[PDB]
């Protein structure tokens, strides 16, 4: 069995905020596949073990592009079981010093506009600095 | 030593009770495993003993309907207790399984529809009790 | 509590299909919330149905054998026997007024 999810969300190009469609494909043995469209047109794909992977992969191929949804947030990350049990689609949103609550949880693909043009990498390094800060 | 604990899951229970619920990778790591399980990919499924914390994931953030699974395993970590006060996400109350859970160790499955509701009977698996 | 039959998948022929009288059958297990919270209201109705009906268990964690038998695929279940047969069949948690209704409906 197959699940096929959709989701429009909003990006940032050229400094021209626009739509685009997102379809999820979850296959058997944890494949996830992530494919972007603007207007019909396939911008890019990529295919990991969960959704914040796939997104992750996914803005590093567009780097032009700011994805004005909350797991692009510098803030957000999963937990082993959001990533595990939610396929990555949940996540939660942090602050220093704090250990992530219930109420900070999040839809990976809402929308959000602040502390988004960030790339992947400075968005795990923010994970571990938050990490960290908890002792 | 046997521990009842749950999981969630949009994926359904005729793919579930087969496949049984398997690791990302070979990293034993308990301490990586909650920092970042993705990167190395770590050695343990996730379940906790809270049921209602399974809701959540299970239906993708109030999205979709989906199921939460029922296990007995011996072999788990109370994260909590492994960490301490550097637990991550300690209201998860996560109890992580080395290696993963066999097919035959998931006791049956209960039904979540988007709006948090269960059903109010567990599906028994087969592989177990057919 | 004194009065619920214990049953096996040993007992279960003797216990049930050659009982007198009717015999309500729960298939339960112990790692199952609708199955716990539903216990203590059979001992309820264990004793005030006393004389009319027969409140049995069968735990299908120690008794694997015999719920495939009756094609039941969740639990709790109850069934109603009579005589040898099944009368009636309920599935999934109810309260104590939810589970009156269904017994005086069917006795």
């Amino acid at each position: 069995m197959t699940d096929v999810d959709k989701r429009k969300i909003k990006i940032i190009l050229n400094g021209e905020m626009e739509e685009a469609e997102l379809h999820m494909i979850t296959s058997p043995n944890r494949h996830c596949c992530l494919k972007i469209f603007h207007n019909n047109n396939q911008l890019a794909e990529s295919n990991d073990t969960d959704y914040f992977s796939c997104f992750a992969d996914l803005r590093n191929q567009l780097k032009n592009i700011i994805f004005l949804c909350k797991g692009a947030k510098i803030n957000v990350y999963p937990s082993a079981m959001s990533r595990d049990m939610s396929d990555g689609i949940v996540a939660y949103e942090t602050t220093l010093g704090q250990p992530g609550l219930p109420e900070n949880q999040v839809h990976i693909f809402d929308f959000e506009d602040k502390y988004v043009d960030i790339t992947p990498e400075e968005q795990r390094k923010f994970h571990s600095q938050w990490f960290e800060s908890l002792v | 030593d046997y521990i009842i604990t749950y999981r969630g899951d949009t994926r359904s229970f005729t793919e579930i009770f087969d496949k049984g619920f398997e690791t990302l990778g070979p990293s034993k790591d308990l301490y990586k495993h909650a920092l970042d399980n993705r990167a190395p990919p770590s050695d343990f499924v996730s379940t906790t003993i809270d049921p209602t914390k399974t809701i959540s994931f299970a239906t993708k953030y109030g999205q979709k309907s989906g199921y939460m699974y029922t296990m007995k395993t011996n072999h788990g970590i109370d994260v909590n207790k492994a960490l301490g006060a550097r637990s991550p996400f300690a209201a998860e109350a996560e109890i992580a399984m080395p290696g993963g859970v066999r097919a035959e160790d998931i006791l049956g499955a209960r039904a979540v529809n988007a709006d948090g509701e269960m059903w109010d009977y567990t599906i028994l698996n087969p592989k177990r009790y057919g | 509590s004194d009065k619920i039959i214990h049953l096996t998948d040993d007992s279960f022929d003797t216990d049930v299909l050659k009982a007198d009288g009717a015999i309500l059958v729960d298939f339960w297990a112990e790692w199952c919330g609708p199955c716990k919270m539903i216990a203590p209201i059979l001992d309820e109705i264990a004793d005030e149905y006393q004389g009319k009906l027969t409140v049995a268990k069968l735990n299908i964690d120690q008794n694997p054998g015999t719920a495939p038998k009756y094609g039941i695929r969740g639990i709790p279940t109850l069934l109603l026997f009579k005589n040898g047969e099944v009368a009636a069949t309920k599935v999934g948690a109810l309260s104590k007024g939810q589970l009156k209704e269904f017994l005086d409906a069917n006795l």
